[PDB]
């Protein structure tokens, strides 16, 4: 959208270019520059400055005015302090990197050194998309910061990535973001706009481009908003983002506001907001409240727990017999462990498809029927336990029947050679071979 | 006296003896004249609700004069001129009295203090003792305590504890880590100090005419800071210790407890005057609607002395200059104060910094941290040190490599972890081609060739490395004269760049 | 689980299994990762949980050592002040822990401590064995099989032998095994401060006298060699007890584990989707409250298949 018109105010149709010239090499091109519209003509070259023309327009005579204009090359922007012996050097190491000539720069460069000089250094190296003589630069700054960027970023396929990483380190975005859309690389863009601050931004391009990226985006910015103080913002992005359950109640409980949370879970209407909300009631003494919260959220456990808390066993019983819950009859049970209830504790355990422990306790304490009954309607391993105890009991054909009815039929063919019996042994020689031709018929 | 700017509803409670001893308890009130103890309760125990009148329930009669009286719920301490004793305030009907504590010196108790479950007894041999309540039991014990012993105070739940000394000397004691710490610029005649409610970090000493507030600092790097916090006007000009702030106050007033920045002063014909520390004072008084810039510049100073940092961040947001944000993520950065540094730094327009904020944000190891902030922030060799002593030293060997002294890297990384040996080698070579010592880089890169073919294992490293080393000699061999051997391992070399740069 | 539980604000008065399972869980965890600080673990809450759960629930030496170690470390202020009353509170309480908690070795039948480096007792080198859902000590070890025997036919000679060991009167090593047990019993306890020695050598068979005997050639030794077992062993065994895991569906030969429970009456399943043990008892309670196995995250074994065309 309308992205070439409004800027030619200020470009004109002029370049300037570099060169470099030897018999060696030829021609080598070295930098480009733009001038502005301002600038009217060329007026000559120098090694520190440039001079150009530029025209005065608010003159209010008839006669407008030409007045110079100096700037600095590209490799001698910003550095303002001292410049007698530099340029030779500077120019020197240019030269040698355009035919790449590196111990011919370096040991050009080995007698002087100097802080800023390195850095001009490395800027240039980026420049010219060069990365060993940058890392070398990187290491003479004394900068620790960009050599630990340095040795974060290089676990990267892209050197691309690389070199963008380390314009940002030397502070031209510009140049990055370039670099970024050259290598088709949009994610650590998308981590530098949100992390310099036009989050919107950040947001459209995220949406466009990756998009996989986009609920991270909107978490970030909510916690933004966060930092920003703007509650609203930051429970509206919550809801954007992808969880906003618990994020919220934390939020509010920092800043105290508990009656925007009661606003808050009363529009929502969730069952786990009404959980939340029902625990931090029990935990502020508010039990009547929390009650009723928690039949707001359906939990009945919570219910036969603070019931058990207070020993109010009757409506426990009452809840555990209409709603029919299985972990609430499990705790009733377990509490009846205590309370010597055992037989309506085998009985929830049973209901509660807790087969094991059922079983145990009553083979414990010496019941029958109960027990094959919970093993008939039971997996094979509690078939097996109980059928093997009911061998440890003093009738052992009804161990045969529950292994019959059990998963394991050759144990009641062998069972059938030990007692020799002849009906029901051959009854079980029929199930034996119905199981061989079961097993055959599968694959063969 | 739970609202504020409002006193509620005053009960009042019978006496017929006056006594010239007065204690408060959450529930009980007790009024001690010479060997003579009254004790008054309200509803019975539970929750208040409704109040009762004065009840009787057991008057006291000792053989010896009331010095002191303690009472903070349940338990009750009665102090007299050579020996303390306990008492149970609610039940009559025991038969058995408290375990009289002391031992067989007997002597009187210098310092006594009652917190919600634990009792401190100061005795003027110099020896602290914590006593448990239901257990009765001595938990420590801490004998020597500096010089001698004169005044204590703890603070209200028995963390911290002030010792008061001869020659006017101060120290804090805790007694998890059971280590002293020396305290400075005290007055030599305050007589009292109070806690703050509100935080425990901030307290309060009375002078006999003036007040100074102090803060225990724990999150401040390699140190626990404890000082009196200043006054300045000066615009980030100077940074360096001066007077203290003073608040001057009436004469003949006692303030009686100081909270939430609050001071509870009382003045004849019974007047409580909440007032304010001339710290606070100011922060209370700013509102930040329009006011102006003088005023908006102190209060960014006071929340900086305070560490408010919320109300410093928001100083420096209404501000765009770039200087104090420099100064302000610089402070939060060395208070450890991670997203407030972040946030002034995105606000100055650097990322660079954010950069290395967010990557820190990650870690939560603890001199770790310490030690990637020191180095970011300041000095390296305190990074060094704080790096040897975390369980990762592998971090400073790469931070001194980092630094390239390679007088000190090398010790290290053979005193600590010398399998690292070769790399770190190489990088000596270049050094060592960079100085102009062409005959070392040989034997130095001879060294590395060996230390690498040693170890079989992970064979790309060890090849990247050879390679390197190889064109290394390669070069300074040609640099040297040695034209055969230096021609002849360019050969070999299959690397295309490397062999073309060593033909340039 | 550890964070589900440390982000809810506690109960005063809560459930026992509820805080055992809490304790297991964190236990379990910082067992296992020790100091590796990866990616995602800030080592303070599990340590802080930890501490909470074991004043709640005794524990003094494994509370004492988080709460020395979160001094150690940095958290905010809001439980600075509760940690130092907590320690100081606990300092007046008696040492040597409460037992009947602490995890029992199989192959060493000693008491170990908590917090054991690697999730490993001192007594040997063995890796522990709980259930994902409830984070519990489960009775089991470890052996392996013979490169000649192929696990095709070893599961159907097993199964022969289990068979035949039962009716036939003549010769058998497993009721023999079972009857020297029940004749001759050895039962001794030793008491000392963090560990407990338990002489139970009373079952007397041939896998546990071989199980012995390997325990002291690697004490012998002080390193670990996994127990390699042979025809007699295999054929004196069982098909019930046998929990091997197997990645035939991702590899069809990489490898293969085979796992023996001493105790047969606790009934174990081993979700082979993803190669996981759990409880019967909270595995079937699970499946019954949700079709969807919790770690694996795949399809009930009970119900139909549900991967088709549409879901694929
Ligand atoms: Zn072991
Ligand atoms: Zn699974």
């Amino acid at each position: 959208s309308r992205n070439e018109d409004d800027d030619e105010k200020d470009k004109s149709n002029l370049e300037f270019y570099t060169f470099f010239v030897t018999s060696e090499n030829g021609i080598r091109k070295q930098d480009q520059y733009q001038l502005e519209s301002s600038i009217e003509a060329v007026f000559a070259i120098d090694i520190p400055k440039l001079y150009f023309i530029k025209r005065n327009k608010k003159t209010n005579s008839s006669g407008q005015n030409y007045k110079i204009v100096e700037k600095y090359l590209n490799d001698f922007v910003g550095l303002e302090k001292i410049d007698n012996q530099i340029k030779e050097a500077i120019m020197n190491f240019s030269f040698y990197l355009t035919m790449d000539n590196l111990d011919e720069a370096y040991k050009s460069v080995k007698q002087i050194q100097n802080p800023s000089i390195w850095e001009k250094m490395a800027s240039m190296c980026v420049k010219t998309k060069r990365i060993d003589v940058a890392e070398i630069c990187l290491g003479n700054m004394r900068f620790a910061r960009g050599s630990k960027a340095i040795r974060e970023q290089k676990k990267e396929p892209e050197l691309d990535a690389q070199l963008a990483m380390v314009a940002i380190q030397l502070n031209m975005k510009d140049e990055a973001v370039k670099l970024y859309e050259q290598s088709k690389r949009y994610d650590l863009y998308n981590k530098m706009l949100q992390a310099e601050g036009n989050w919107e931004k950040a947001i459209q391009i995220s949406e466009n481009h990756d998009r996989i990226n986009l609920k991270n985006t909107y978490y970030r910015t909510a916690q933004m908003y966060e930092v920003s103080n703007n509650y609203e913002q930051a429970i509206l992005y919550y809801e954007k983002s992808g969880t906003h359950v618990k994020e919220v109640p934390r939020m509010l409980l920092e800043a105290g506001q508990t009656e925007q949370l009661e606003r808050y879970i009363i529009d929502k209407n969730e069952k786990p907001l009404f959980k939340w909300w029902a625990q931090y009631l029990e935990s502020n003494y508010r039990i009547e409240l929390a009650v009723k919260f928690y039949r707001q959220s359906e939990d009945y456990d919570q219910m036969v727990r603070l019931f058990l808390t207070k020993n109010d066993v009757q409506t426990a019983s009452s809840i555990c017999s209409e709603t029919n819950n299985s972990a609430a009859c499990y705790i009733l049970a377990k509490y009846l462990e205590m309370n010597g209830q055992i037989p309506e504790a085998i009985q929830y355990y049973w209901k509660s498809q807790h087969y094991t422990q059922a079983v145990r306790l009553a083979r414990e304490k010496g019941m029958d029927n109960e027990v094959m009954s919970i093993s008939l309607q039971g997996p094979n391993q509690v078939k097996l336990q109980s059928a093997a105890y009911f061998e440890e009991k003093g009738f052992k054909q009804k161990a045969v029947e529950l292994y019959k009815k059990g998963g394991n039929l050759i144990k009641a063919y062998n069972l059938a050679q030990e007692e020799k019996l002849y009906d029901e042994a051959k009854q079980i020689a029929r199930q034996i071979e119905q199981e061989e031709d079961q097993r055959n018929k599968k694959r063969d | 006296t739970s609202r504020i700017n409002q006193i509620q509803n005053v009960s009042s409670i019978n006496l017929e003896t006056e006594p010239g001893f007065l204690s408060l308890g959450l529930y009980h009130l007790a009024a001690g004249i010479n060997n003579n103890v009254w004790y008054y309760l309200w509803l019975d125990q539970k929750r208040n609700g409704i109040i009762k009148g004065g009840e009787m329930i057991q008057k006291r009669d000792y053989l010896g004069s009331v010095k002191d009286i303690r009472l903070n719920e349940f338990w009750a301490a009665v102090l007299t001129d050579g020996k303390c004793i306990l008492h149970t305030i609610q039940p009559n009907n025991n038969v058995k009295d408290q375990k009289f504590p002391q031992i067989e010196t007997d002597k009187a108790i210098s310092g006594i203090g009652l917190t919600n479950d634990f009792l401190i007894m100061l005795d003027s041999s110099g020896k602290i003792r914590y006593y448990h309540l239901e257990d009765q039991q001595f938990v420590v014990e801490y004998k020597p305590a500096d010089c001698q012993l004169v005044k204590i105070y703890p603070n209200f739940s028995g963390t911290r504890v002030v010792c008061f000394d001869n020659k006017g000397s101060a120290y804090l004691f805790e007694p998890a880590q059971e280590q002293f710490y020396p305290l400075e610029h005290f007055p030599q005649r305050a007589e009292k100090v109070l806690w703050d409610q509100k935080d425990p970090n901030l307290f309060a000493v009375l002078q006999n005419d003036t007040l100074i507030t102090f803060i225990i600092n724990k999150n401040n790097i390699n140190g626990t800071l404890i000082q009196p916090v200043k006054e300045l006007l000066a615009i980030e000009d100077i940074k360096n210790p001066g007077p203290p702030v003073q608040t001057i106050l009436d004469r003949g007033v006692k303030p009686l407890t100081l909270s939430n920045g609050l001071l509870k002063c009382f003045t004849p014909s019974g007047s409580i005057n909440g007032q304010n520390l001339t710290s606070h004072s100011y922060l209370g008084s700013y509102k930040g609607r329009d006011d102006t810039d003088q005023g908006h510049y102190r209060f960014f100073l006071q929340n900086l002395q305070l560490h408010k940092y919320n109300n410093c961040l928001i100083a420096a947001q209404f501000l765009h200059n770039a200087v104090l944000y420099k100064e302000l993520g610089r402070k939060a950065l060395e208070f450890v104060d991670l997203d407030v540094a972040l946030k002034s730094y995105q606000l100055a327009g650097s990322l660079s910094m954010v950069m290395t904020i967010q990557s820190f944000q990650h870690i939560n190891e603890k001199n770790i941290i310490y030690g990637n902030i020191a180095m970011i922030l300041g000095q390296y060799d305190l990074a060094q040190e704080l790096f040897l002593k975390s369980s990762q030293p592998i971090l400073a060997l790469e931070m001194r490599s980092d630094i390239q002294d390679y007088l000190t890297a090398l010790n290290l990384a053979k005193s600590i972890a010398p399998q690292e040996e070769p790399f770190i080698c190489r990088r000596l070579a270049f050094q060592i081609e960079n100085q102009g010592n062409n005959q070392e880089a040989r034997k130095l890169y001879e060294r590395a060739v060996l230390n690498k073919d040693d170890r079989p294992s992970d064979r790309s490293k060890i090849d990247n490395h050879n390679q390197l080393c190889f064109a290394g000699i390669s070069r300074t061999s040609i640099k040297l004269g040695d034209i055969q051997r230096g021609v002849t391992i360019a050969k070999e070399l299959i690397d295309n760049n490397i062999v073309i740069e060593i033909a340039v | 689980k550890v964070q589900s539980f440390v982000d809810e604000p506690f109960l005063p008065l809560s459930g026992h299994a509820y805080m055992l399972n809490i304790f297991n869980a964190a236990r379990f965890a910082i067992n296992k990762l020790g100091n590796r600080q990866l990616y995602g673990v800030q080592h303070s809450y599990l340590y802080y949980s930890l501490g909470k759960v074991s004043k709640q629930l005794e524990g003094y030496k494994t509370a004492r050592i988080c709460y020395e170690k979160l001094a150690s470390y940095k958290i905010p202020t809001e439980w600075s002040e509760e940690i130092e009353l907590s320690t100081l509170l606990i300092r007046s309480k008696p040492y040597s822990d409460q037992e009947s908690l602490l995890p029992i070795c199989n192959r060493c039948y000693n008491q170990n401590p908590a917090l054991t480096e690697g999730n490993r007792c001192s007594s040997c080198m063995h890796q522990f064995q709980n259930c994902f859902i409830s984070f519990e000590n489960l009775p089991l070890v470890e052996f392996k099989l013979d490169p000649k025997i192929t696990h095709k036919r070893f599961i159907e000679l097993i199964n022969s032998d289990k068979s035949k060991t039962q009716p036939n009167k003549k010769k058998k090593k497993a009721n023999d095994g079972w009857q020297e047990s029940h004749q001759g019993d050895q039962q001794v306890l030793t008491f000392n401060n963090s560990p407990q020695k338990g002489g139970n050598d009373n079952e007397s068979s041939p896998f546990l006298d071989k199980l012995n005997e390997v325990f002291e050639i690697q004490q012998t030794t002080q390193e670990y060699i996994p127990v390699t077992l042979d025809e007699n062993i295999v054929s004196s065994l069982s098909i019930d007890e046998v929990y091997w895991v197997d990645y035939t569906k991702y590899c069809y030969t990489a490898e293969i584990k085979y796992y023996k429970s001493m105790l047969t009456d606790i009934p174990l399943k081993n979700c082979q989707e993803c190669g996981t043990f759990y409880i019967l008892d909270e595995y079937e309670f699970e499946i019954s409250k949700t079709q969807k196995c919790p770690f694996c995250r795949s399809v009930d074994e009970r119900a139909g298949p549900q991967k088709d065309v549409f879901d694929f």
